[PDB]
């Protein structure tokens, strides 16, 4: 049946329905004669429901007829979503026609049960040396990405999108939570030019959209990722900024009139984060792994938003402006970046000792560099100068030419295995390559390629 | 000396009024061509008594739950 | 002997000023935590006062 | 028609009138029997108006009949107001009987239009070294004396009144808003004993008066100044504290049914301030030169009230508690004070370079102060040791004995001309006085008196 | 007559009675089917009263009958209470049978009048060096032990119970307000095994209890003590934690319909404290020496509850988490702690000068902390270095092993007389001990033990 608009206050709209036809919480409603969607938030009673417009409310009036759809916001899922740009409701924002969908799924569901969890920890082989050695990702895990602009964040996402599809038969989904319209257009062309667009589904909630759109885009992208996982795949879910998901929840909570919590956040802060993060896991069919960019308010790591997010992160990848100047384009900081999987009871004693060996040598070199600067290179012992030489070789061997970066590097891309990554660094730590020049260990991929690059 | 007492167990109304009662006793000398001196041992306790009455009367609070007219007090 | 003691004075001072720089950073680190605690507390108090006044008016 | 009091709560009173005889916004009402005036602030509905008492409510009761006057508060204006003391309602508060008015104006009015504004840069000399150097005032300009409690706002204003109003050929309006009754008595006897009371109109609303009185006293004084400006005359307008106008609005805002904003202020803080401040201006008919004292709550210049006030003024003079705590008066901060006249095109290149030269030395001394505290003064360069000595001399050469402050210091007052100020600071910056001790520059006047003081 | 439960919200219950039979404020009511006791707080109108339950409300429902008892909560008083444990309602909770009471008293009374007050300046030696030096206690006076969580409040009270029962021959009353149930069991068996129990009355309302019990237990203990004071006896009234009486009031305040004050506290905070604190006094009939532990929320001494308590005490002992972190016990702050007895006319000049000298030394040492923190002790002046050395010795000489702490440490307890306390600190101030190492003063009781500790 149908109801009538009774009150309009900004993005908040109240609708009255017959006592026998009141729509459910989270049900999607359609205004007759206008392209406006309302998501139901609360049942006030006496037939009246409180909803949030998923669009602009300009030109709406009291008394307009509204229709119930019988289910939550339902979006297209499957193969047809690849290489397409969509809004929060699943509409094709690109001027490429209708999506060739075969099925539609509602955006709200429970996380997989206690019985649906996978039987252990399985690393996701990214094929990138520095990440697979120092920042090992677990399948079904959540990775926090930290750093400023112009440090390789976009190129690193495109390489991961290429490798999951070509080396693991998977797919990717990108959720633009509070996306800037200029950057959203630039990213779409960069992926078309890099030939990765047909391997990813793009869902954008732009900054100029109402709070309800920015809050639900993460669930729309997650619903598309859930479909591929059920197919029998390992999937990558990229979230453009997890802080903007928290802020959209704060904005919606204030519009609905709820009493604010500590530091002004919504009272539901931990539950809203848990509802999103608990769906990203390794099941008994497939595994959704997520890469999420993280923003820290006022540089305070104790602030409720950073605090809550860090509770669901399995790894932290930090991109460094200093490392980029050195010339290592991946730009991941081996000392600041960390992973909960860097444990001998998970990755075995060999991988753990090799990774901790690289971190120890790189720590000592950072201390020695201040000594060499303040007092001079002649002041160091013979053992310390030998360490400096191995540290420099390790530092350059952390570099790698990516297939999406051939335009910048002028060289073909490389996919190094975890086995080849461990063997190369273990050899340099033991001194098996002490005769080779450090440059021979720059932009080569596996350790056998350094040997030849040195031969010429 | 005249000693005016509104101790900690007394009604918040008596603690709120005590400075004005003492002021009135001092003004008797001023208005008759004489000199007087008055000590208010705690105006911050008079403000706390006034805040209690005002909140129980359901008047809207200000800067630290204090009444809007705490300056005029 | 005098000249060698002057070389010792310079080296000793190098160490004293390195220690002082490190100690300063530790104090800066401790103060920044107290500052963040004060920043968060100021926000909660103001919101309570806004909500409290709006719940009367 | 006639109305009945229906609700008294503090200074706010509700009056109910026939639904065909509801008085206008800002309309004045009179209580029957009791001598009390109420101004309509809001029309609640059903013939009821919300008003604020311009007197005490201890004698008011529910059911008292109230009369509609058909207009807003009308105060006497013109020549009859000179040499008289008046309240908010324009009644005489001096024993000299009634005022022979020939016209009454309404305190509420529109601000002059955009086409009526006038621009002028005539330099006005004050006789104070710090102001004449970094805050040069202009005829027809707006000046603000910003400062906390006990730093010199009243004293400095009195010195200006003496160095300008006494010589000023035109008329003058002095408005005491939320002032101490003792200051008003001292100033009245001072204007009367100085024979200058004949050219000064005095309006007083002290701290012992009801919120409504302190909320409209500024509009009464300004209405008298506007009558004189509109006659084509040049007028001086002095306001003792314009903060008391904002505070009276905060004290009454919550009882008027308005939700509070940040730092417990009325939600109408910026509009209530703009409506008053835009009338205090120099149009194309006559010129109002105005000096306002601005109280800074808890010495915090970021507080919403002080922060909203800076944009309304041409000259901003800042008084510092840290300078006053060192026994240095006037306690003007030469790094926070500013003027639109501090421009090479208006004041000349020599004055401008001397002012910027003094500010550069003081900013450099502010950053060397901590070094000197921890390590000591011998660990500075030869250039820094010399700069610290000159900064301490400049900081003491800005102090000045005032004629209105002789009761507080015991020392005779001094008037320094702009030529003498520039010469004294240019000399200290150049090095012409690097032999005299810093104590020779403390509380003296022109640079010759520092030379004489040094010998003794 | 009989009323009906009309509303239930947590610990607060509304009951409706016939208009001619409405119970008075503080009247006790009993629920017919469960015998649960309720205390009337306010009369709401229409025959409805609001009350707090003196037990659990689980299982209660609307419509149950309620009986008015015609009087306030009445508890047994006199000799029959000695060596017995009671709850908030005066029921025995020690399994030893009924109390042989001759009379009962209501728990609400007015404080004694101004003309029934008594002045006590007789010093009460505690045996603790820090307290006997800077916080001298007096017979018939009030003491407050202020401190954060786990800093020493209960340990310092148990030591004061042990060393004050040496000279005192009368009765004691102990009120356990919202503290650990294990600590009440430990104290009861300790006194029972030591044969001290027949001179102590015990009342409990611990952390396990509902809000109504924790709110009224303090009144029940004080009422029994008042019976002994008014029989012309010297009594000791010990309160396990006075802050819990105020906190139980905060949990119930919003349910009583009251608007909150600063940081969520009840608007009635200072009156509730005074109404209980004023009754705890030495009248002319008898004396009540009282020692109260005062909890400090999140270590903030500026919090409204601790801030409001200081004015009700004769001696203030302020414990500190920093002093406790260095190893010192008792962790008293000599610079924050104070007493009304620290006067030359009460204790003599010699003790007063020793205390003034100790404080002067520590105050200067506190001021040099930041300089030593960055540059170390070696840059201080010759005199400064000497003070820093005496300040460090005075600090460890304020440490003392307690007889209630030999179980925690294993070292034996020490009792130090006032004469030995003055002699030890006077010697350290004069420089008579400048040749002993600092660690010879830590936990040494008397100064002679420091001389014998320095031999190792
Ligand atoms: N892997 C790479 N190989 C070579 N150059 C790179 C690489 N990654 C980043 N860069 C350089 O850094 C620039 C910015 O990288 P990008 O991924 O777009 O960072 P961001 O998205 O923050 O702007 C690139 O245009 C390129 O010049
Ligand atoms: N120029 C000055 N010379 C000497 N003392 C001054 C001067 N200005 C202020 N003071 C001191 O402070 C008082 C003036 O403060 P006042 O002008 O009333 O401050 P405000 O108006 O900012 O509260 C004087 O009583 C005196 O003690
Ligand atoms: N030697 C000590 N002397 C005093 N207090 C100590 C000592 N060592 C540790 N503390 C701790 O102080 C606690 C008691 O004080 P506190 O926690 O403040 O009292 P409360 O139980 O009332 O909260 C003890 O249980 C003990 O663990
Ligand atoms: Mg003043
Ligand atoms: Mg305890």
């Amino acid at each position: 049946s149908s109801g009538r608009i009774v009150q309009i206050i900004g993005a908040v709209i109240d609708v009255e329905f017959p006592r026998d036809a009141v729509p459910s919480i989270y049900e999607a409603l359609k205004v007759q004669g206008v392209e406006t969607t309302l998501e139901v938030q609360q049942q006030l009673g006496d037939g009246v429901v409180r909803s949030i417009a998923m669009g602009s409310t300009e030109g709406l009036k009291r008394g307009l007829n509204v229709d119930s759809t019988g289910a939550a916001i339902s979006v297209p899922v499957g193969k047809a979503t690849l290489g397409r740009i969509m809004d929060v409701l699943g509409n094709p924002i690109d001027e490429a026609g209708p999506i060739g969908e075969e099925e539609r799924w509602g955006i709200h569901r429970e996380a997989p049960s206690y019985a649906d969890q996978a039987g252990g920890n399985e690393l996701l082989e990214t094929g990138i040396k520095v990440i697979d050695l120092v920042c090992p990702f677990a399948k079904g895990g959540k990775v926090g990405l930290f750093g400023g602009a112009g440090v390789g964040k976009t190129v690193n996402m495109m390489e991961l999108i290429r490798n999951i599809a070509i080396e693991h038969s998977g797919y990717s989904v990108f959720a633009g939570v509070g996306e800037r319209t200029r950057e959203g257009n630039d990213f779409y062309h960069e992926m078309k030019d890099s030939n990765v667009l047909d391997k990813v589904a793009l869902v954008y909630g732009q900054m100029n959209e109402p709070p309800g759109n920015r809050l639900r885009v993460a669930l729309t992208g997650l619903t598309m990722a859930e479909k591929f996982r059920d197919e029998g795949r390992d999937v990558l879910l990229f979230i453009d900024n997890i802080y903007r998901y928290t802020l959209a929840g704060t904005e919606v909570s204030a519009l609905l009139g709820r009493m604010p919590s500590a530091v002004g956040y919504q009272p539901t802060l931990a539950e809203e984060m848990g509802v999103l993060q608990e769906r990203i896991t390794s099941t008994k069919k497939g595994s959704i792994t997520s890469i999420q960019a993280v923003y820290v308010p006022a540089d305070d790591l104790t602030d409720p938003s950073p605090a809550t997010t860090f509770a669901h992160l399995d790894a932290t990848v930090v991109l460094s402006r200093d490392i980029a100047s050195l010339g290592i384009y991946p730009a991941v900081d081996p000392l600041d970046s960390t992973s909960r999987q860097l444990d001998p009871l998970v990755i075995g004693q060999d991988h753990y000792d090799t990774a901790r060996g690289v971190q120890y040598v790189l720590q000592r070199y950072k201390e020695l560099k201040d000594i060499i600067a303040i007092l001079g290179m002649d002041e160091l012992s013979e053992a310390d100068k030998l360490l400096v030489a191995r540290a420099r070789k390790i530092q350059r061997f952390l570099s790698q030419p990516f297939f999406v970066a051939e335009v910048f590097t002028g060289s073909p891309g490389k996919y190094v295995s975890l086995k080849d990554t461990i063997a190369g660094f273990k050899g340099i730590l033991n001194g098996d390559y002490d005769h080779l020049p450090e440059q021979a260990f720059y932009m080569v991929g596996g350790i056998e390629e350094a040997v030849e690059k040195a031969k010429k | 000396t005249i000693v005016v007492a509104a101790s900690a167990s007394e009604s918040a109304a008596l603690q709120y009024l005590a400075p004005y009662s003492g002021c009135t006793m001092g003004e008797y000398f001023r208005d008759r061509g004489e000199d007087a001196l008055i000590v208010y041992d705690d105006l911050s306790k008079q403000a706390v008594a006034y805040r209690q009455i005002s909140l129980l009367l359901r008047r809207p609070p200000g800067r630290e739950a204090y009444p809007g007219d705490v300056f005029y007090l | 002997a005098v000249v060698e003691n002057n070389a010792c004075e310079q080296a000793a001072r190098m160490i004293a000023m390195k220690n002082a720089t490190d100690n300063a950073g530790e104090l800066i680190s401790d103060l920044q935590l107290i500052y963040n605690k004060a920043r968060q507390a100021a926000i909660t108090q103001e919101i309570s006062e806004i909500v409290g006044g709006a719940a009367a008016v």
